[PDB]
């Protein structure tokens, strides 16, 4: 069949897509041991797709964790489903890049790439025939932007015509440690748009306006951040692991979401989100999973989609249901919201149902969608690398490492000429 | 002397049946010591099978039909992953058709009773319990061992737990089904289970 | 195995009784809400599509899911159609046989043919409750 | 004997074919094994002891619904390398389906049609389900008719396509799929039915009163359809129609094949019992404008031909009976130069119904299969949204990349053209 | 503190054995 | 009365005829004592009460492979110096297999030849299986051919070279070996048959659906072939093909005797639930390019002359209207100097299935025998691998060492050319 | 401490006595 690849890089990306292989290996019901227990058979005859076996009935993830310091690494391996994944995979460095995309990119992730690059060319080629590779980073960071997107563009070199989607963690609007952030995040973004075939945004502020209205939780976490996250996550890949009346893979999800090539960065929803008091006096119907996630306040980045129009978007329903009310639902949405969308595409909007509903609700969807609104999340970087930018600043730790000046300037040319070709289509 | 000669059931075969060839010679130009073909075995007797929720079912049922061996494990990943595609091959091939073709009769490998309990809980068809020593003496008989322990005469592994045998009237095995074997078909070797010719009789 | 309950006790069914109709069982549970929402429904349905005639269209075997004695014959105590035995093997059969499992499965009717597999399927837990009538009696008669 | 072929590629290829399958299994009597306890030859093979095997292939490159079709109940009807299943899924994009990954599984699918059109002679015609707006429905049937039409050159080709709605489609891509398509099945595809998701939508929410149906409950009408349509062939009746009968009676001309359905009754459980199904109450309730199965207005068309398909204890006086009352009413126009546009072929056999389903046991049942004017409307609409999207060269990139070149795109625009020009002189 | 799986697919729900017609 | 003696030289032979000894076992039903509980007799011999022998030989210079068989089940069937051994293996050398150790060893076999074949007189003839591959079956089993047709003469010699595979190896050196023993065989074998372990490979993937064969897998399949060639001289038939039908029948020219095989068919227990298996149907699976035995396109060839050997319930009937299917598609081609070009033979005897196998029970076969043009083509990719190699020396100083001159690769070189050319001129 | 054998040849696994035909 088809194998995604998991490649995993940074502080962000570990720590997130740890807890991703929680939520996958619990919908597929695996032992952290690595046994099956869940007596069922669609769960387990589609199960290569993020897993292999291991001549002693074991299933390892096919995943592929990155650092170059090894803290992470450690407290991965020490929580629950820590001895899911195989020791050979990781790969760690002993230095570690301080917040600097240049040692993340150029210096000193370097001499650790090739090794990495070892690995991800084992779980690659020794499979039937892969469909793609899924990236989990971040941007503010070095280890995660600046060795991660090494990566990216290594294996686009490699393998020119699998899918390549990223679960991006983009700066914060507003609270923000590590103060060189637009520096990495706009050469993370250009280097981004040239070999990335889908980018899935996620912000944390974004993540905490979910959990202090919907899931009312007081004290949220990292951890049910990222549970939070790896939800939207997994419901990418319902078609793939799931059958369903109305399949759609990631290759489907690429034609169907970008219109031109240059322009392919989306917005992740879910749907239905609900406290725990809360949890048993709603109507889990279909007109209220689609009003739950046409909404701004229930988006995965924090940049208004009602100050855009949707260029095209597209929801992947879970769960037994009705295929005519989901298609009357989600030409409702059009109807009413025209304003909202663009005019030149007829019906933007795309359905596809599986059968097999996330654990523990009956009925889920995910919504991701192109939309121009995203244009100020790259003016908010774009201003603040401007602003130190023109005053030459920190830029000594980047020019001494053995990157040029030339290179930011073409960063922002990319960026801006990114904004606007958003811009003519508002 | 099928599929082995040094098999305790086989063991049991030949002095039983020698036994009678020998008193009918003392009652009456008879062939000592008998053949092969013309010796015969009850397989299981009365108190052998037993079907969901503890009732028991006699060897009379299993006539006409396809009757293969689950050697199982419990805690044994392979076995665990086997488990629900036989399970949908089961249910499926019983549904397809106005009389039921194939039967399954469970013997164990577990450790202990709970473990026997827990396992066997998921299961409808019919299963063997772990202290009868049938459970022992057929894992002796179709060659069956999870580590090379057992007193084994010269044999090979035959198979590793998972493994299912189709099983014939006399103890021949009709054919073995590779899962864990020399074609190495995990959990598709299923498919390769012919009824037409594995009838029970 | 099946049981029906008349004046005073319970009486083992008749299986010439079955013939010559239309059989649904009826998975449910007792202390269940949406249960407790549909039983009276099919009750008063059951009795006019009976009663208006002179020979008998449907019957209904009603199956539980209860975990007690004193609820089962609770529920058999003010149900009119037959019920199943509790201690028989029969109901768990059914139960693994038909998939239910054991909500937003209960209550179900399943509607089964002669030979014992089934001939319609129908819940209710959904917004439409006008779909009792959606089953023909009249297609599906056992001989 | 008198075989057809049916061929299901794509998702709702497969879907519906789950669906037909499932309805000439139940009514010739033979069960999920395969085994029943000679009628059932145009549909079903024979294999030694009494097990009939089904005479179609299912095409489809993504496994997920044809393997899971090997998984479920009907594992051992099916020939195990007639279910024919690739790696990676067209993906919404015909280039892929009819140019890179589509010509991995043709030679597959042409060896497994020609192994079974060559089992004997009398082969009647071939069958096709296919989803126009999908990746491989649009692409791997493109080429299966191609391959199909140089070998088999004389044979009839009879397509049943998905056809996206007005209002719902699903796609963004669909509009790009629906006019790559048309070029294909102007030229290969014989006689071409017009089928519509939400037209049958709208059927089983106010004729059958369910509110909210699924893709099940819309195949089993497809079935009932499809079933009618060969009845003539499995069954005695009063006045036979084969499948051969159909292109000498329903096209005029060699580019004008795309035809509408329709069915009655479709009645539900409770309407059934009371209610009188005369032979002229089905005739006047398959003629109703909405009552069609395209979601097509047919009062802003001309009917230049129309076939009737009746089905159970259907007297022949009632049918012309019936039938001058239709030709007399005036809201329905018909064509001047075309004074007799009728057909009547009368069948025995009652529709069998499949338990658990949500039609009725009828008495007696018509299929209308009509070539119409009104088709100008349904390519009117797929072309002026064709004509939004490439006006700036939106989700053409995809195209090109796959092998196919720009022009393609141009020039499948005016054949389009071209069809809806010949409709509108028809008309005259 | 797992749950259980209760989810089936919508083929193996509508297509099961089927009543022959006598 | 009928005898044929079987000889196996090489690893290759001796394991091809464990499977081949088996069948012949099962089929006249003796157990490995070898005593049953007169079809027998071209095959087994008769010794004391009961016992029946194999008429059979042998031979290797290494001996881990017929030592392991004196161990194995069949000890006793096969008698104690039908299995000679050597010391010492060939280790890939053809000089190694003439001159070094095979002079010593090829007077044992000529004594167990002679003895074996002078009981009886009505020899039928000679049937060798080799590897042309390796060192003792490619040049020991030259040495026996030289000695075999010096005494006896006229007898015919069919062969069974496994010929190599044009991408498969598991050997260097066989580029050496197999073109030294082309022009050895050439002037000694009445009929030779090439047998490719990639032609079985594909077949046992595209019919059996067994992804992971090996070598016991590939032998069963050889020894069905090897049956119905010989079903006709064992049991009775309704229009019998014995050995010497072979040879007048399929080799118009003394130099043009190398040529193909298929089996059909070739199908498993889930697959043959589901196809009846009409003569035409296996008729037509036999001269598929697909179904070969030694991994040639016959698409680049012309059929010289062909032999069908049917074997199982085949009325007489069928064949010929199976056979002018053949001749009337045009996508097999015969050449024109043999407008008549088929042999037909029928044998009503089923083939006995082994227990615990991979085929499932057929009530009926076809092994096909063809003389063909595209011969060339398996010899000229032999031809060009051998020059690329040569020129440069790699590789001799191992077989001048043992023995042979240089000058005889130049000679078998020619010889091979002159093969090619014969076949080119023969094509017109 | 040491390993037990386990392995035994190919010939000696398939080539067994076979039940023969009737
Ligand atoms: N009536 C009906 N239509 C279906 C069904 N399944 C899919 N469709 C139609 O199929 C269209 C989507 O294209 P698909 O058929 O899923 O795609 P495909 O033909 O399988 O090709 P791929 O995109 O490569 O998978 C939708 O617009 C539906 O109208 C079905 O079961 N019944
Ligand atoms: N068909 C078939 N071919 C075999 C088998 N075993 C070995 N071969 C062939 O034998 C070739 C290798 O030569 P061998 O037969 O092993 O060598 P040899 O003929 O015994 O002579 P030596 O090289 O001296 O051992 C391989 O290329 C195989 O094609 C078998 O079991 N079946
Ligand atoms: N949502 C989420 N964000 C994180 C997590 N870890 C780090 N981040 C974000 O990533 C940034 C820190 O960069 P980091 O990933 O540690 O740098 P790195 O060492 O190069 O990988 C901060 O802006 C955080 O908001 C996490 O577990 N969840
Ligand atoms: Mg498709
Ligand atoms: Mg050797």
């Amino acid at each position: 069949m088809r194998e995604i690849v998991h490649v995993q890089g940074g502080q962000c990306g570990n720590q997130i897509g740890a807890k991703f292989w929680e939520v996958i290996s619990d919908e597929h019901g695996i032992d952290p041991t690595g046994t099956y227990c869940g007596d069922s058979d669609l769960q387990l005859e589609r199960i290569n797709v993020f897993y292999n076996e291991a001549t002693g009935g074991r299933f390892v993830p096919r995943a592929i964790l990155m650092d170059l310091e090894p803290g992470t690494m450690d407290s991965v391996r020490a929580g629950p489903f820590g001895q899911l994944f195989r020791p050979d995979n990781f790969v760690f460095g002993q230095t570690g890049a301080g917040n600097n995309w240049a040692k993340g990119h150029y210096t000193e992730g370097a001499e650790l790439i090739d090794s990495v690059l070892d690995v991800v060319r084992k779980e690659a080629e020794g499979c039937d025939c892969l469909q793609g590779f899924q990236i989990t980073h971040s941007l503010g960071g070095g280890t995660g932007s600046g060795m991660g997107t090494l990566l990216i563009s290594k294996v686009r070199e490699e393998y020119p015509d699998r899918i390549m989607e990223t679960f991006s963690v983009f700066p914060s609007p507003k609270v923000s440690d590590t103060v060189v952030e637009p520096y990495n995040a706009t050469l993370s973004v250009h280097q981004l748009v040239e070999n990335a075939d889908e980018v899935q945004v996620i912000d944390n502020e974004a993540l905490y306006d979910i959990c202090f209205r919907t899931l009312k939780l007081t004290t949220p976490t990292y951890g049910d951040l990222n549970h939070l996250v790896s939800a939207a996550m997994s419901g990418v890949t319902c078609c793939l692991r799931f059958p369903g009346q109305l399949n759609s893979d990631l290759r489907k999800l690429a034609v169907n979401l970008i219109p031109f090539p240059r322009l392919h960065f989306f917005l992740i929803g879910f749907a239905p989100l609900t406290s725990r008091g809360s949890q048993q006096y709603r109507a889990l119907s279909v007109p209220e999973l689609t009003q739950q996630m046409f909404d701004a306040k229930n988006m995965m980045c924090a940049s208004d989609p009602r100050h855009g129009r949707y260029l095209t978007a597209s929801a992947m329903f879970r769960g037994r249901m009705s295929t005519k009310e989901v298609d009357e639902q989600m030409l409702n949405v059009q109807n009413k919201n025209s304003s909202y969308f663009v005019e030149w595409i007829p019906n933007n909007m795309k359905s596809s149902v599986c059968d097999i509903p996330p654990k523990g609700l009956k009925m889920s969807v995910t919504f991701v969608g192109n939309s121009t609104a995203i244009q100020e999340m790259f003016k908010r970087v774009s201003d603040q690398f401007t602003a130190m930018f023109r005053r030459k600043a920190f830029l000594h730790w980047y020019t001494g490492e053995g990157m040029d000046e030339m290179e930011f300037t073409e960063a922002e040319s990319n960026m801006n000429d990114l904004v606007s070709e958003y811009q003519q289509y508002q | 002397s099928q599929p082995v000669f040094a098999s305790p059931l086989n063991v049991e075969k030949r002095r039983l049946n020698e036994e009678r060839a020998l008193m009918q010679a003392q009652k009456a130009n008879i062939q000592l010591p008998p053949n092969y073909g013309d010796m015969d075995l009850i397989l299981f007797p009365e108190g052998s099978l037993k079907n969901s929720n503890n009732t028991v079912i006699p060897q009379s049922h299993l006539k006409g039909k396809s009757v293969a061996l689950y050697f199982a494990d419990g805690a044994d990943p392979k076995c665990a992953s086997l488990l629900p595609f036989l399970l949908n091959y089961y249910r499926t091939m019983n549904e397809g058709g106005a009389n039921q073709k194939i039967e399954i009769i469970f013997v164990s490998l577990d450790r202990d009773r709970e473990a026997f309990e827990s396992h066997r809980a998921h299961m409808p068809w019919l299963s063997i319990d772990l202290e009868n020593p049938l459970t022992e003496i057929l894992k002796r008989h179709f060659r069956v061992m999870k580590e090379y322990e057992v007193p084994t005469y010269g044999y090979g592994s035959r198979t590793g737990v998972p493994s299912v045998i189709v099983i014939g009237s006399d103890g021949r095995e009709a054919q073995f089904l590779p899962i864990c074997s020399g074609l190495e078909e995990g959990d598709r070797a299923l498919l390769r289970w012919d009824w037409r010719n594995t009838k029970f009789a | 195995v099946v049981k029906r309950t008349q004046q005073g006790n319970y009486v083992p069914v008749r299986p010439d009784h079955f013939a010559g109709v239309s059989v649904a069982l009826f998975f449910a549970k007792a202390g269940h809400s949406k249960c407790a929402q549909i039983v009276p429904v099919v009750r008063q349905f059951y009795k006019t599509t009976n009663f208006s005639g002179e020979k008998a269209v449907i019957e209904i075997i009603y199956v539980s899911l209860d975990k007690d004695e004193q609820d089962f014959e609770r529920v058999r105590a003010l149900m009119p159609w037959c019920s199943v035995e509790y201690k028989s093997c029969l109901r768990k059969k059914l139960i693994e046989r038909y998939r239910v499992p054991n909500s937003t499965a209960i209550p179900l009717l399943i509607v089964i043919g002669p030979n014992g597999e089934e001939a319609g399927r129908m819940n209710f837990q959904q917004s439409d409750e006008f779909v009792l009538q959606r089953w023909d009696y009249r297609f599906n008669k056992w001989p | 004997m008198r075989e057809v072929i049916s061929i299901h590629v794509g998702q709702a290829g497969i879907q519906i074919g789950n669906a037909c399958w499932e309805l000439f299994c139940l009514e010739h009597g033979i069960q999920p094994d395969g085994q029943m306890p000679d009628a059932f030859n145009t549909f079903f093979s024979e294999t030694g002891a009494g097990k009939h095997v089904p005479r179609c292939v299912f095409l489809d490159l993504e496994p997920t619904v044809v393997d899971e079709v090997r998984t479920g109940t009907y594992r051992h009807l099916f020939h195990p390398e007639q279910l024919i299943s690739g790696k990676e899924d067209a993906a919404n994009n015909f280039a892929r389906g009819h140019y890179t990954i589509g010509k991995e599984i043709v030679d597959l699918s042409l060896d497994r049609i020609r192994k079974l059109a060559d089992n004997c002679t009398g082969l009647q015609g071939f069958l096709m389900f296919n989803a126009v707006g999908g990746g491989t429905g649009s692409g791997l049937g493109c080429l299966l008719l191609e391959r199909l039409s140089v070998d088999y050159g004389k044979k009839s080709k009879l397509n049943f396509c998905s056809w996206p709605s007005p209002q719902v489609s699903t796609a963004v891509v669909e509009p790009y799929n629906s006019v790559l398509s048309t070029h294909s099945l102007l030229e290969h595809t014989d006689v071409a039915v017009m089928l519509d998701n939400e037209a049958i939508y709208d059927i089983c929410r106010r004729n059958l009163d369910i509110e909210r149906p699924t893709y099940t409950n819309l195949n089993r009408l497809i079935a009932q359809v499809i079933s009618s349509l060969t009845a003539s062939l499995r069954f005695d009746g009063a006045l036979n129609v084969d499948v051969t009968e159909f292109q000498t009676n329903l096209v005029p001309y060699p580019r004008i094949h795309f035809m509408l359905s329709s069915y009655a009754p479709i009645i539900s459980a409770e309407k059934a019992y009371h209610e009188q199904l005369s032979v002229a109450e089905i005739t006047n309730s398959a003629f109703e404008p909405a009552s069609m199965m395209a979601k097509c207005d047919p009062r802003h068309g001309k009917y230049m031909a129309c076939c009737l398909m009746y089905r159970g204890d259907v007297v022949p006086k009632d049918v012309n009976a019936a039938v001058a009352t239709i030709k007399t009413k005036r809201t329905i126009q018909f064509v001047d130069w075309c004074p007799t546009g009728f057909k009547c072929g009368i069948n025995y056999q009652p529709p069998t119904v499949v338990p658990g389903g949500d039609l009725a046991k009828v008495m007696r049942a018509v299929c209308m299969i009509s070539n119409s004017t009104a088709i100008a409307e349904v390519f009117s609409r797929m072309d002026h949204k064709f004509d939004l999207m490439y006006a700036k060269r939106a989700f053409v990139h995809w195209y090109v990349g796959e092998g196919m070149e720009e022009g393609e795109f141009s020039e499948a625009r005016e054949d389009l053209a071209a069809l809806e020009k010949d409709y509108e002189e028809v008309g005259i | 503190p797992t749950l259980p799986f209760n989810a089936q697919s919508c083929y193996r729900s509508e297509y099961v054995a089927k009543p022959l017609p006598p």
